[PDB]
């Protein structure tokens, strides 16, 4: 363990005079995508999500976010299900096959996989790889 | 103590007594021929010998002297089946203790020793017959270590006849070999390359008038084993940045081939070969806990349990004396020298910590002799908190777990590579001079090598291959010496040539 | 009946360090997916962290360091040479596509989590992305680039008198213990493995230097410690720390890197052991902040962390894994709880007793609060 | 060890059996002095028949190898006892003789006649280990007939130290002039009046031994009396400590000789030659200038340690400091030293295993570091039992392959050839390093210290219930533990006793 000026953190000493007013000077940091509710029974939520998977392309989460988008009203979200779509980032034939060529003639250097899939970035290559190792 | 009072009385035990009697007899006895009292005449020589030293050394003469016979207090004795050039070595051994063993007149001494019940000389002639066991005298040393009831030289003289059964089928000794011996060399594990089926069939077709209804239990006892004639070269190729793991399956003689390759994304800080399986340790990052396990029949890397310590340039030792991979010594993360021993139960994937070293080293050349790990040189803690080339010998005993530095030191010092062969430890370091180390006799012998720079030893099956690191193309970058004649020849056939040997394993 | 929040940006499991590197952030996503199928997100306020701008990443780390992290990329590595050899970044903490956005994300989640935590809104604050406790004030260390914990605690010390920090990870949290090695407002209790092992620091004798002497607990362990021993040493020492120190908020760095079988582990714990640890720490009714960091066998990390979040709430969860998206990663049993191995513990009882009595002796010398 | 190049382990080499000398040793030991076989010569002592072999007698000694080779009867020895030549045979064959103080001097004769070197040397060590005033003027004569310098010195020191007690006996009466010149001309302390004992010797003949009388009075080296057994002890409420010295009296009585309360705080101290060197803020050193009362200043230590061991070495005129804690509870193993005169500390090799609070004791060179406490599992300390010898010349430190019968904090006193160790009660070990063994005594009865004045072992109880006189005088020949006094000080808790 090292001791000095550039090693430890400069802790601010404690003065109680600032334990009251700053409570609104720094707001909520981050979006609120979901919050529990006491009113809606989770049976209608199980039915809601089962319908969101069977009758629509949504999954086990976007049904919850879209349900919170309308302030816990099932029927309105059901009315807005056909509108927004679960963006099908379809890796077509050329995409997946060229990815197999990059992975069979290169490896895990996704920067090199980019030099034959120049349109896609890297986060989608890595996201597809972990969801691709299943074979 | 309770009665011994150093001012009244006590028991003075002199521990310099045993040497003053021995150096008294070997100097007053076999020099001035004083006080002789028996005459041993052999094939025309009279020997003025003593009864007290011959009897206090071999029970045969103890029973021949103190007897109820007529030749007890007469004088002259006439020994039979022994020459006057071997019994002189027996006198030079009984009176002095130093005999000059030679491979020319060896078996005779062996036999004669066993008849005189000289145990130490019999055991050393048995080990020295275990060294120089050829392929031609492998059915005669087998037949010789059997009428003397010796399991060690029988096992050693049977392993060679087993692993060389192909070019032994047509010898006129393999056709006269009785049932028990052939049953022992067959019921052990003849390789497929040594085609044992037509060997047994080639044996039966001799006196089949009396051997057909006598040799089928042999075929019901024939076995087969894999291939453990490997080298496992691990070096970084001149092309990419990864390091290959080439496997060298040696043929029969004077040729080494190449099996397969594997490569590895990681770096390697140590590697060992256990029972035909490869075990690499280390990572390019700063967590060198990791460990992998490879084999020619999987082209994978079955990850194994990580070490409990973060050391690099440590020492991995193997040999399945009880299935364990040892990691002795090493240099820590803050460039300190550690001296802790951790081992790995291959059948459990479990590391455990045993007794620690007596001197902390890093980069020592370890060599396992039938259940004893030897740490050879390496790098030692200096005095100004630096390091220096070490000369020490260490002897960790993987049965009672007790290591202790040997008093003597090596000729050279520093970075060295050593391999076990038969019974000896062949060591190479400062350029061109390999010393064979005999840990039982505590002695060295040099040998010298070509003048044209590092070297690596690998005692493959029968011979000792010597690979030189920097494959500068011009040199034959691979040799093969015969340790009995020091004939350094050149073997070819590396095929997939490398360029920078890091590890040349067993 | 206690409110629980949860920080997770659906974008952290795409940053890939390198080929053959122990830390794979993907584990976070796997954890998330289990929480998305056990039914543990109906009852937990899920948020999204903010991309931590480099003006709050500077209230601890030096300026040239943050400018270096913000100005580096695997294409122009050759341009920054002495820079990356001076900030340790390059060999153990590799440069990769992303890097500074990963740091923005973890640090943003942890800091925002503390900001909400000290305003008496929620009571338990969950964040499995942050918790990088090896990073130091002006250099990276041990897979960690920025030190999220010291930023979160620097955020908590604005409303709280005394803050406690608990280290369960196999390693010694040397960055957060170093950063608070002189002050006496933050007390760093760290249970680790001290032999010859990363990072090397963390002895029993190095306590505090300056005002904050006796305010740094280091409990050095040995290999193969099973579960019952870790409980019998975890409960009394932490009861004594709560009694003598009297904190106001707790920061638990629930490192899943001391379980049965990691790529880089050495203990012999199980999931229910860490569960008993987080339940004991949770049973003091204090503003609690659970972090992550550590854990290199991915499936065991996902299992461990999802059962941790199953402890933070109250809900019990069965052994059978519901249908997620990663059965091809979980072993041929599809069960949550793992089993210990065969490793024996070399800390022979009286070792733990002598160490524990040394700790009590160091803890009876703290002034009243 | 030698890298030979003429021999080859696969063709030709030299065998070198290690268990040969042993095997022939137990061979002759076994099939000779048990079954009695191959009997060669017959030696007659007084009236007993001894069937002995010629090769073993000729192997051990030279008297016999010169007796048998004189170019056929029962040779008779005419000046040995039937019960001593038996010890000589049991030594020549077995090599393990049972010594005894009653038939010791006899052996010292015969073991020299037969030229048994080891039995003569060790018989000399055991003969000079137990010389008292009763037989010093006879052990001098015995050492002078057989040309033994080592035992002549050990027989002369006791003779010149206790000179006044001998000036009227009778062995001192018929004393040759050469022996007396060797006694008086080496450093007789003034406490025994050497000048009067000379003329007292002269009046024994008066007329004859007077030709050199005046020149015999110009030959002695009268020297002042030194001082024995320091007691740096803490007495009364604080008031630092003390430095009580104890002038020794040859009347089974110890005496006090001026205090030296001028102290600060002591961590360690040792006595060199005839003055006190003290170490104690934690790396300084003062000297006890008792002639002028005042202390003096010296050089500080090159480092700072706690509970280190100071061992005085008058051979090299230095002081070694060994082991100890280093502020933080980590045990060190660095041996330093201080040369008196040069006044500069230096450095030597390190100890094998670190240890603190040990008890060092030097035997004419080698420093033995006894006991202490060594670090254990894994951060702490435990009471050790280790033995370490620090060869002051070759600079080699190595652990002995054996341990003490006890552990912990202990106190040792060098006495003759032996090291008298004592510790945590009802124990007093007498370690002999030459033949590697221990002999325990029994004491009356709480740690207590040990000290060696001249010819007795004063054992000190370091704790008083005020009014008990617990200063025992130990005679280890008969284990006689008496209670001496004459001390007139109230020293309560004394820290250590510097012999
Ligand atoms: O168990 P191993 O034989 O050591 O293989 C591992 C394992 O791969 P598998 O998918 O075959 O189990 C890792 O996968 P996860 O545990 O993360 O699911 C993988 O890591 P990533 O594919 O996620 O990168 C890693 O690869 P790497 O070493 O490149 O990090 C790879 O190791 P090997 O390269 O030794 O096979
Ligand atoms: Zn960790």
């Amino acid at each position: 363990m090292r001791v000095g000026p550039q090693y430890q953190a400069v802790v601010p000493d404690f003065d109680p005079a600032k334990l009251a007013r700053r409570s609104q000077e720094r707001d909520n940091l981050g979006m609120l995508v979901w919050s529990p509710n006491q009113n809606l029974s989770e049976a209608k939520l199980d039915e809601y999500i089962a319908i969101a998977k069977e009758k629509h392309g949504y999954n086990m989460e976007q049904a919850l976010g879209m349900l919170f988008w309308h302030k816990h009203n099932i029927e309105k979200s059901l009315a807005d299900l056909p509108n927004f779509t679960p963006f099908p980032d379809e890796w077509t034939v050329e995409d997946k096959v060229l990815f197999e060529q990059a992975f069979s003639f290169h490896g895990k250097t996704f920067h090199r996989i980019q030099q034959m899939l120049p349109d896609k970035s890297i986060a989608s290559l890595v996201k597809f790889y972990y969801s691709w190792k299943k074979t | 103590s309770m009665d011994e009072n150093y001012f009244v009385n006590y028991t003075f035990k002199d521990r310099s007594h045993s040497g003053r009697v021995a150096q008294g007899i070997m100097k007053l006895c076999l020099e001035e021929e004083l006080f002789a009292d028996v005459t041993i005449s052999v094939e025309g020589r009279e020997f003025q010998l003593h009864r007290l030293v011959l009897s206090a050394q071999s029970c045969f003469f103890r029973s021949m002297f103190t007897s109820n016979l007529k030749e007890a207090h007469n004088r002259v004795i006439v020994l039979q089946d022994v020459s006057e050039s071997v019994f002189q070595l027996l006198v030079d051994y009984i009176y002095h203790g130093t005999v000059k063993l030679r491979a020319e007149e060896l078996q005779e001494i062996y036999e004669v020793s066993d008849m005189y019940q000289l145990t130490s000389l019999f055991e050393e002639c048995s080990r020295f017959l275990a060294r120089t066991v050829q392929v031609g005298n492998c059915l005669q040393v087998m037949w010789l270590a059997d009428r003397h009831s010796d399991p060690e030289l029988y096992t050693a003289a049977k392993h060679c006849a087993k692993t060389h059964l192909a070019q032994l089928q047509n010898t006129e000794e393999f056709l006269h070999l009785p049932h028990r011996l052939l049953t022992d060399i067959i019921s052990d594990g003849v390789p497929c390359s040594q085609n044992p089926t037509e060997a047994i069939e080639a044996w039966i077709n001799f006196n089949k008038e009396e051997r057909e209804a006598f040799a089928e239990s042999l075929r019901t006892s024939l076995k087969e084993i894999g291939e453990n004639v490997h080298i496992y070269l691990i070096g970084k190729e001149s092309s990419r940045t990864h390091s290959l793991a080439v496997s060298l399956h040696c043929a029969e003689d004077d040729s080494i081939s190449v099996s397969g390759q594997n490569s590895l994304c990681h770096q390697i800080t140590a590697a060992c070969k256990h029972g035909g399986d490869l075990y690499v340790v280390g990572g390019s990052t700063t967590y060198m806990l990791r460990m992998w396990k490879c084999n020619n029949a999987t082209v994978d890397w079955e990850w194994c349990a990580p070490l409990p310590r973060d050391r690099l340039q440590h020492t991995l030792v193997s040999v399945p004396g009880k299935d364990a991979i040892y990691s002795l010594g090493g240099k820590t993360l803050q460039d300190t020298l550690s001296n802790a021993v951790i081992y790995y139960r291959v059948g459990d994937n479990v590391w455990t910590e045993t007794t620690q070293l007596e001197v902390a080293v890093s980069g020592a050349a370890g060599a396992n002799l039938n259940g004893i790990i030897y740490l050879l040189g390496g790098e030692e803690n200096d005095l100004d908190f630096f390091t220096k080339p070490s000369r020490l010998i260490q002897c960790f005993d993987t049965e009672t777990d007790k290591c202790h530095v040997k008093p003597y030191v090596l000729p050279f010092a520093g970075r060295m590579h050593a391999a076990v062969h038969k019974d000896l430890v062949f060591i190479v370091a400062e350029g061109d001079s390999l010393v064979c180390y005999n840990p039982l006799l505590d002695s060295f012998t040099r040998l010298c090598l070509p003048e044209a720079s590092l070297w690596k030893i690998a005692s493959c099956n029968g011979s000792i291959y010597v690979f030189r690191d920097r494959y500068k193309k011009g040199d034959a970058n691979t040799y093969k010496l015969d340790p009995a004649t020091s004939a350094v020849t050149v073997t070819r056939g590396i095929k997939v040539l490398l360029t920078n040997l890091q590890f040349v394993l067993a | 009946r206690r409110k629980v929040c949860y920080y997770y940006d659906g974008d952290v499991g795409n940053y890939y360090y390198g080929q053959g590197h122990p830390m794979k952030p993907h584990r976070i996503r796997m954890t998330h997916n289990l929480l998305l199928n056990y039914g543990l997100y109906r009852k937990m306020e899920i948020y999204r962290p903010h991309k931590a701008n480099a003006e709050e990443m500077t209230k601890y780390h030096s300026d040239d360091y943050i400018k270096f992290l913000r100005s580096i990329r695997p294409d122009n590595m050759s341009e920054y040479s002495k820079q990356m050899q001076r900030f340790n970044v390059g060999e153990d903490c590799p440069v990769f596509d992303g890097l500074f956005e990963f740091c923005q994300l973890s640090t943003g989640g942890s800091v925002a989590s503390a900001v909400k935590l000290n305003k008496q809104q929620t009571d338990i604050a969950v964040n499995w992305a942050g918790g990088l406790h090896h990073a130091k004030k002006s250099e990276a260390s041990g897979f960690c680039y920025v030190n999220d914990i010291v930023l979160a605690i620097l955020e908590l010390l604005k409303y709280h008198q005394r803050v406690l920090y608990i280290d369960i990870d196999i390693h010694h949290g040397d960055g957060v213990e170093e950063a608070f090695y002189t002050t006496d407002r933050v007390m760093t209790v760290s249970f680790h493995k001290y032999g010859e092992y990363f990072p090397g620091t963390g002895d029993l004798r190095d306590i505090g230097a300056g005002k904050g002497k006796y305010y740094a607990v280091n409990y050095p362990l040995r290999d193969g410690i099973d579960d019952e021993s870790y409980e019998a040493i975890f409960k009394p020492v932490m009861s004594k720390v709560m009694e003598m120190f009297q904190p106001s908020a707790v920061v638990l760095q629930c490192g899943s890197d001391s379980l049965s079988g990691d790529r880089l582990g050495c203990f012999n714990l199980t999931i229910k052991g860490h569960a008993k640890c987080v339940e004991f720490v949770k049973s003091f009714n204090l503003p609690m902040l659970m972090l992550g960091g550590g854990g290199y066998t991915i499936r065991n990390v996902a299992r461990c962390w999802t059962y941790e979040t199953a402890v933070a709430l109250d809900t019990e969860i069965p052994n059978e894994l519901p249908y997620n998206d990663y059965f091809e990663y979980f072993g041929p049993d599809f069960k949550l709880h793992i089993s210990p191995s065969n490793m024996t513990n070399q800390n022979t009882n009286e070792y733990l007793e002598k160490i524990k009595q040394r700790l009590f002796e160091n803890l009876r010398m703290l002034p009243h609060a």
